[PDB]
This record gives C-alpha cells, sequence and structure tokens, in this order.
C-alpha cells in the first residue's frame, strides 16, 4: 500500500522569469498566482508527513524483542530487525529497499527509513510480546503458543487442535515465510505500486521542466532574446504571452499533484485502518486481512508504503 | 455499578474541561472555515490584477481608448478573469471530495459506534468499546467514545493445559494461571480465580502430547452428592 | 550556532542532544522548538521493554472507565 509521495515545493519567480528581474516586475501584474501555487504545493507536503504519521505512529512505547528469540518453535527471524545491517532493517525490510528505485526542490520526509524501521520494529516487537493487548492498553505478556491458541479459538477452532498439532503449525508458518521471502525476491512486478508512484511524480517533474522550452506562439522562449531583438512595446506581448502560458503549466501540474495526493491520502487512510485492525487486533471482517479466516499480520517497512505479512 | 457510575461521571467532567481548556481541539472544523474564507478573499483580492493590460478597470479601458483595441484589452482581462474564477472552481471540487470523504466516514462511524458496540480495533477510540454519544458541532459532528481500558496488572504462571488421571483438560473460556501454589482458571480481561472443575475445563486426549501440561486434580462437583 | 541537517543549513538555532517531542518540524528528524530556539532529534516515543517468558501471564485486576472526544 503506498501511503506518501516526495514532498515537492516551487519557486514561482525563478521559474516563469528565471533571473531576469523586468520580467519579475512585470510579473507583479498577474498577483497571487505564485501564493496560491505555493500554498497548495505546502499543503499537499504537510499532508504526506501526516500520512506517515497516522500509519505508522500508533504506539506511543517503544517495545524491545527479549534477547532469546524462542517462541515456541515459531521462527521469526526474517521479519525481526538485523543487528548485524548498519541500518538495522529485517531481511525482508533490506529486500523492499533494495527493490525499489530550476526553481524545483524536493523537500526531505519528516521522518526518516530508520525511524520509520523503529516503529516497525517495535510494533513487531509488541504483537509477538503481548499479543493485542498492547493496542488497547498496558501490554501484558503472554507465551506466544497461548496466543496463537487464543487466535484459533477465535476463529472458531478450539485449543486442542493447536496444542496437539504445534510443531506442525510452525513448520507450516516457517516455510510460508520463506516462500514469501523466495516469491517477493523473484518477482519484480510485485511492488508495482510504490515503483509507480515514483515513476508519475518523476515524469510529472520532467514534463513540467520540459515545458520550459515551448514557445507558445511567441517568437522566442528566452526572455533576453525578446528583449534584444525587438522593442519594447510589443516585447512586453511576448512576454505577457510566454508568462501565461508558463502559468498555465505550472497550474496543470499543481492541480494534477492535488489530486494524486487526493488518491495517495485515501490510500493512506486504508493502510491505517489496516494497521489498526489486522496487527493490532484480529480481523472478522472477511478478506480484509488476507484470503481466509485471518489469524494475524506483520507490518514491514517499504520505501513510500507499508507491506503487511497476512 | 457504583465505582463504575462514578469513573464514568468522571470522566465526562474531565471532557468537559479538556475542551474548554484546549484551543487547537477544533482545529479542523476551523480549518474548514479558515480555507473557505480565504478562498473567497482570494478570489475577491485577484480581481486589482492588471494581466498585461493597461489597466485592471473597465470602465477606463473604454473610456480611454479606440474599440479596435479596447477589445483586445478586454480580452486580456476577461480571460484572466475566467481563468482565475476557473481555479477557484476547480479546487472547490477537490475540497469537496475531501469534505465527501470525511462525511462518509462520519455517517460509517455514528452507524457502526453509536448504533451499536463495534469490534473493530481502534475505530471508535482508544481500548475496548462500549459505547459513543454524537454530539453536534459547526460544520461538523463529535464523538465521545466510551471505552474499557484494563489497568493494575500482575503476573502469573501458566499452563496450556491440565493433565489428571491421564486426560488433557483444557479451559472453556477462561485460562489456567497459578498463584504460586495452587492452580485456579479465570477470564482472559479481569482477574477472577475459580477452582478448576469439570464445569469450566473439557478434555481432548492423553497428556503425552501437549507442550507444558502440568499436573493438578480436577474437582468434580458430582461426587460429593454421591459420597452422601 | 551553525548546524548542519540534511535539508540544508539551520544558523540561528542551538543543537542539543537531548530528545523531545516534535514541536516546529525542520526535515529528516530534526524538529525546532523555543524553550532560546533550539534544534533536536525528535523522540519516537518512550522505551519500553516486555518481560516475555514461555510460562508467565499478565492478567488484569482492575479496569478504568475512559471517554476520548473524536471530531
Ligand atoms: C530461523 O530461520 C533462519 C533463517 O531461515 C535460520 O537461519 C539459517 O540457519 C542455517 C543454519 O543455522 C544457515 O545455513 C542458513 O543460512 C540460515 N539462514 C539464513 C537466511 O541465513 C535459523 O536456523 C532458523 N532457526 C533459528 C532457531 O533461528
Ligand atoms: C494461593 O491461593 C490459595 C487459595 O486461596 C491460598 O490458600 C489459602 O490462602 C488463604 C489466605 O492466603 C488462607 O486463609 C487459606 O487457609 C488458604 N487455603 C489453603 C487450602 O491453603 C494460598 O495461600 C495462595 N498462595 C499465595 C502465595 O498467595
Ligand atoms: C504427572 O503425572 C504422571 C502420572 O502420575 C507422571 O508420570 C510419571 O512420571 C514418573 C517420573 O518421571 C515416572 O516414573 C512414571 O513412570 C510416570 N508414570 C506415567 C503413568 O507416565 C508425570 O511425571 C507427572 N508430571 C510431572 C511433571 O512429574
Ligand atoms: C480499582 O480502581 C479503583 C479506582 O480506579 C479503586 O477505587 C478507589 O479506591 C480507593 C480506596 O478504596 C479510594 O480512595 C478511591 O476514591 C477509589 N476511586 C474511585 C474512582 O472510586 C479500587 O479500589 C480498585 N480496586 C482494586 C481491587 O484494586
Ligand atoms: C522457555 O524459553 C527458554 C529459552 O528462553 C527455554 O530454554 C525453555 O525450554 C522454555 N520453556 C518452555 C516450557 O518451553
Amino acid at each position: 500500500l503506498p501511503v506518501s509521495m516526495t514532498k515537492t515545493s516551487v519557486d514561482c519567480t525563478m521559474y516563469i522569469c528565471g533571473d531576469s528581474t523586468e520580467c519579475s516586475n512585470l510579473l507583479l501584474q498577474y498577483g497571487s498566482f505564485c501564493t496560491q501555487l505555493k500554498r497548495a504545493l505546502t499543503g499537499i507536503a504537510v499532508e504526506q508527513d501526516k500520512n506517515t504519521q497516522e500509519v505508522f505512529a500508533q504506539v506511543k512505547q517503544i517495545y524491545k524483542t527479549p534477547p532469546i528469540k524462542y517462541f515456541g518453535g515459531f521462527n521469526f527471524s526474517q521479519i525481526l530487525p538485523d543487528p548485524s545491517k548498519p541500518s538495522k532493517r529485517s531481511p525482508i525490510e533490506d529486500l523492499l529497499f533494495n527493490k525499489v528505485t530550476k526553481g524545483l526542490t524536493v523537500l526531505p520526509p519528516l521522518l526518516t527509513d530508520e525511524m520509520i524501521a523503529q516503529y516497525t520494529s517495535a510494533l513487531l516487537a509488541g504483537t509477538i510480546t503481548s499479543g493485542w493487548t498492547f493496542g488497547a492498553g498496558p501490554a501484558l505478556q503472554i507465551p506466544f503458543p497461548m496466543q496463537m491458541a487464543y487466535r484459533f479459538n477465535g476463529i472458531g477452532v478450539t485449543q486442542n487442535v493447536l496444542y496437539e498439532n504445534q510443531k506442525l503449525i510452525a513448520n507450516q508458518f516457517n516455510s510460508a515465510i520463506g516462500k514469501i521471502q523466495d516469491s517477493l525476491s523473484s518477482t519484480p512486478s510485485a511492488l508495482g505500486k510504490l515503483q509507480d508512484v515514483v515513476n508519475h511524480n518523476a515524469q510529472a517533474l520532467n514534463t513540467l521542466v520540459k515545458q520550459l522550452s515551448s514557445k507558445f506562439g511567441a517568437i522566442s522562449s528566452v526572455l533576453n532574446d525578446i528583449f534584444s531583438r525587438l522593442d519594447p512595446p510589443e516585447a512586453e506581448v511576448q512576454i505577457d504571452r510566454l508568462i501565461t502560458g508558463r502559468l498555465q503549466s505550472l497550474q496543470t501540474y499543481v492541480t494534477q499533484q492535488l489530486i494524486r495526493a487526493a488518491e495517495i491520502r485515501a490510500s493512506a487512510n486504508l493502510a491505517a485502518t489496516k494497521m489498526s485492525e489486522c496487527v493490532l487486533g484480529q480481523s472478522k471482517r472477511v478478506d480484509f486481512c488476507g484470503k481466509g479466516y485471518h489469524l494475524m499480520s506483520f507490518p514491514q517497512s517499504a520505501p513510500h508504503g507499508v507491506v503487511f505479512l497476512h | 455499578q457504583k465505582l463504575i457510575a462514578n469513573q464514568f461521571n468522571s470522566a465526562i467532567g474531565k471532557i468537559q474541561d479538556s475542551l474548554s481548556s484546549t484551543p487547537s481541539a477544533l482545529g479542523k472544523l476551523q480549518d474548514v472555515v479558515n480555507h473557505n474564507a480565504q478562498a473567497l478573499n482570494t478570489l475577491v483580492k485577484q480581481l486589482s490584477s492588471k494581466f498585461g493590460a493597461i489597466s485592471s478597470v473597465l470602465n477606463d479601458i473604454f473610456s480611454r481608448l479606440d474599440p479596435p483595441e479596447a477589445e483586445v484589452q478586454i480580452d486580456r482581462l476577461i480571460t484572466g478573469r475566467l481563468q482565475s474564477l476557473q481555479t477557484y472552481v476547480t479546487q472547490q471540487l477537490i475540497r469537496a471530495a475531501e469534505i465527501r470523504a470525511s462525511a462518509n466516514l462520519a455517517a460509517t462511524k455514528m452507524s457502526e459506534c453509536v448504533l451499536g458496540q463495534s469490534k473493530r480495533v481502534d475505530f471508535c477510540g482508544k481500548g475496548y468499546h462500549l459505547m459513543s454519544f454524537p454530539q453536534s458541532a459547526p460544520h461538523g459532528v463529535v464523538f465521545l467514545h466510551v471505552t474499557y481500558v484494563p489497568a493494575q496488572e500482575k503476573n502469573f504462571t501458566t499452563a496450556p493445559a491440565i493433565c489428571h488421571d491421564g486426560k488433557a483438560h483444557f479451559p472453556r473460556e477462561g485460562v489456567f494461571v497459578s498463584n504460586g501454589t495452587h492452580w485456579f482458571v479465570t477470564q482472559r480481561n479481569f482477574y477472577e480465580p475459580q477452582i478448576i472443575t469439570t464445569d469450566n475445563t473439557f478434555v481432548s486426549g492423553n497428556c503425552d502430547v501437549v507442550i507444558g501440561i502440568v499436573n493438578n486434580t480436577v474437582y468434580d462437583p458430582l461426587q460429593p452428592e454421591l459420597d452422601s | 550556532n551553525v548546524f548542519q541537517t540534511r535539508a540544508g543549513c539551520l544558523i540561528g538555532a542551538e543543537y542539543v542532544n537531548n530528545s523531545y517531542e516534535c514541536d516546529i518540524p525542520i526535515g529528516a528528524g530534526i524538529c525546532a522548538s523555543y524553550q532560546s530556539i533550539i534544534a533536536y532529534t525528535m523522540s519516537l516515543g518512550a522505551e519500553n521493554s516486555v518481560a516475555y517468558s514461555n510460562n508467565s501471564i499478565a492478567i488484569p485486576t482492575n479496569f478504568t472507565i475512559s471517554v476520548t472526544t473524536e471530531i
């Protein structure tokens, strides 16, 4: 699920006129289009940080996994943080990170990837060591086999079914998580959504930049050419034409960014709901947290998004 | 009953005081109002732009210039103002879509938290949901989510099952806990120990397969009746 | 009073090794606050460790009725 876009900013004066000061003098005749565009882009930028804040910062305690990693035969090494890595990322998180690749700036996000990884590690430790109790109050520790027995009891299967087949269930879970690692590694189109987000932002910026080399009906694309090769009285007309064309281009870019931001916000709200209802508890809603009767989910951070293991 | 009533009353009073004592509590509704006012103000301020014409007043353009070029100047002003008004309408449509999404969420919250009890986690407030109470606000709604929060936990020793007479007993709805010497069964969300009997436990197989099973006796309610 | 961040150069604020909740977000994990003006790395939350073991359970012995708002 995508969560946030790239925070971008525009300098209206530098984009429209470059560094010709009399062009800026003429641009003052247009009023507050530049202020409008700056305001809209700033709103989008703060909305992205709000999206990440809503999705990931759901616990105010940074829980730590115990030093001994025995959980009744279940093997969480593929999703728990790896101290060997300098970035302290789990193998799945590391694979996800590797697999996703003029007046215009790209602002950095407020939360660094290390902080997002630390949130995901806290959520994993809380859901492994305390079940769903940490999402509804103080964290109450419970042995993992007993938690998984509770979760079978939640889907209409009695506890003895788990307690008599604990080894088989542990083996199936470990094999399944290994298969997840292999499948996510071998297939490139699995992460299509985040890559599409990145590609859309990059191509929008590229087209906006390429729009600077359009004549827009005037005789030249260079302001100083208009100045030198033409006398002022209709050089003003040419400058007005170029300015209004570039302003239209920037308006189009901002409008498309607003629509895409609305879509990304919808996706981020969905991701926050999925976290709250599948990770911090067990969901009875059909097909909301995977195909089958849901038991638990595990969050994994990805570039510009989040990955759930249902 | 009395303790729960007292806690509820104190919580309601605290909600009133917290709303009175925090300025940015209604920031979302204030943002709606501010966004609308600012958009209208920008639209009316934009009316004083020349858009490359000799003046921003139509009467001056008409009373100063010959119509053959007065029409060019008027075309400039008209197209600029029309573009600004289009921009206003487009941003209004986008904001309307956002408010539509928020209103759909509010309707869902009403139907699921106010008209019933919701099992969805964190949908109707933090904690286990008991009930919600709606309150009207300017351009919005305010929900008072009454929720149940556990407190004052205590460590115990637990076992998955009890082996008795070569049989394995499992709790019906509770969990096996030990205070150090004796074993009880209590429900999960509130410590209430009880004697382990055959009424609150069910048998399944022998005690050779379960890992962590412990030895204990299981009282039979029917034995003393026949002992007399 | 010159500090170098991933976002850029911040001039006029003191960097402190302490950590607080974010007040004025700067970017790349740096926040600013007025306590003069100080810059710091935001604190994700209060650290906590839960005593996991395979034969220990924690059961609540009381409860609290809580009321929250949502606008
Ligand atoms: C838990 O899973 C991990 C990963 O599958 C296991 O680590 C493997 O250990 C064997 C031998 O110890 C190595 O040959 C493999 O290369 C390891 N895997 C990786 C990805 O490095 C681990 O043995 C499993 N069990 C426990 C108790 O940790
Ligand atoms: C564990 O619980 C048992 C059952 O209540 C306790 O045994 C009773 O304890 C009370 C007071 O502690 C005495 O008045 C009773 O006479 C005891 N009855 C029996 C049959 O022993 C036991 O003391 C508890 N253990 C701990 C460490 O609290
Ligand atoms: C629970 O009870 C069973 C049966 O009384 C115990 O099983 C006996 O264990 C002893 C000691 O190892 C053996 O010498 C006997 O042969 C076992 N008998 C049977 C029928 O299996 C069991 O040990 C008890 N649980 C614990 C933890 O001691
Ligand atoms: C459960 O918690 C409540 C408070 O949430 C306790 O009630 C308090 O009890 C003390 C001593 O009896 C009184 O001084 C307080 O005024 C009570 N508070 C309220 C709000 O009534 C209660 O005693 C606790 N129960 C247990 C078993 O720990
Ligand atoms: C509990 O965990 C320890 C290691 O942390 C292990 O040696 C021990 O056997 C476990 N106990 C049970 C009953 O599984």
